[PDB]
């Protein structure tokens, strides 16, 4: 019965193996922030930040990267909930996908998506891509970039978010650091339009003292068991 | 609403 929002950050994949910006040192994989996840840096050294999405990308999709007891829950509470569930992702990997989890809102975009410069229309795309890759979709074609939102660009689905963040009974935080906006602020806005907010995370978030509820330890633990209470107190 | 995606700090 009741509207539930979940909203999850890098943390929840981190036991399938995928690794994020660890902001003790503003690191993702070893490369400064500025460099590969902000409009200049695209501009500055395309060649480089093609690259780097090239190798996320491809570790992506490696036999041993795999949705974890955590993304299957997530796929449970859909089910159990229907139509008043909404899971909203920060992550570009399609972990959620893979475990079962259909509508999902890619607010920073998707790693298998890349998107035409020129007119904005979004492709799948699960290989490299090259100088050569232009889009099919432009009379002039116009190189593709990734669809993944960076350090200074709009979030997308954000109308529907704060939608759902009015409308959610309950706003779930799973995973995020508290140092992304927009998605850090979410809480907030759960909270001023009445929802009971729960953050689970392997470590307090920077805004976790803004939650109601909070449980932390692995995720693939921690999440399963407060699935399993919440849809036991839904009855 | 909301803003850019940006890093606290
Ligand atoms: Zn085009």
């Amino acid at each position: 019965k009741p509207r539930v929002l979940v909203l999850t950050g890098a943390g929840i994949s981190a036991e399938s193996g995928i690794r994020t910006f660890r902001a003790a040192d503003g690191l993702w994989e070893e490369h400064r922030v500025e460099d590969v996840a902000t409009p200049e840096g695209f501009d500055r050294d395309p060649e480089l930040v093609q690259a780097f999405y090239n190798a996320r990308r491809r570790q992506l999709q490696q036999p041993e990267i795999q949705p974890n007891a955590a993304h299957l829950a997530l796929a449970k509470l859909q089910d159990a909930l229907g139509d008043r569930f909404l899971l909203v992702t920060q992550n570009i990997d399609n972990l959620h996908e893979r475990a079962g989890n259909t509508n999902v809102i890619h607010m920073h975009g998707e790693l298998l998506k890349v998107r035409c410069s020129q007119s904005g229309q979004v492709l799948d795309w699960t290989g490299d891509v090259t100088p050569e890759d232009k889009c099919h979709c432009c009379q002039f074609p116009a190189p593709l970039r990734p669809h993944v939102v960076w350090f200074g660009e709009m979030p997308l689905g954000m109308d529907e978010i704060y939608m759902a963040l009015s409308m959610a009974d309950i706003f779930i935080a799973i995973g995020t650091s508290g140092h992304v906006y927009p998605a850090a602020g979410f809480v907030h806005e759960a909270k001023l339009h009445g929802a009971h907010t729960v953050e689970l995370n392997l470590e307090p978030s920077q805004v976790g003292n803004e939650f109601a509820e909070k449980y932390y330890g692995p995720a693939s633990q921690v999440v399963p068991e407060f699935v399993e209470k919440l849809l036991k107190g839904l009855k | 609403k909301g803003g850019a995606k940006r890093h606290r700090k």
